[PDB]
């Protein structure tokens, strides 16, 4: 009712769904092109390689939300 | 009245050993271990009697067994 619970059950809220937060915009990512990770892409960049990305879950997302 | 219906999470459910058939119908007893806010605990039963709270992180939680 004051801004001293506020913060403090909004601190333990924010904590303890960090986790789930961080896979949510791992999965936002993942659906919107972003599937690879930084060392991979450096390591396939460092042979002069482009790095292609098959989105193959985004077109079953789409299905299923066509449906 | 109204007849609520709820699912019991079946780890936190204790049936008592001597049963030894399926639908538990020769049970004596049977054990919930609840986790259980603090205002939830007060509107459960007053302040009269002493409960044991916890400090798990700032809202006094407590775990009580519904038997």
């Amino acid at each position: 009712m004051d801004f001293t619970t506020l913060q403090n059950d909004f601190t333990n809220d924010y904590q303890k769904a960090l986790i789930a937060n961080n896979e949510f915009l791992e999965a936002k990512k993942y659906y919107n092109g972003n599937q690879l990770p930084q060392d991979v892409l450096n390591i396939i960049l460092e042979r002069g390689q482009t790095p292609i990305i098959e989105n193959m879950f985004k077109v079953i997302v789409n299905k299923i939300l066509g449906y | 009245v109204e007849i609520e219906i709820k699912a019991i999470k079946p780890e936190s459910f204790v049936i008592d050993y001597f049963s030894t058939d399926k639908n538990a119908l020769d049970a004596r007893r049977f054990h919930k271990m609840l986790e259980v806010s603090e205002q939830e605990a007060l509107l459960l039963f007053g302040d009269s009697v002493i409960v044991n709270y916890s400090n798990v992180n700032h809202e006094r939680i407590a775990s009580v067994i519904e038997s």
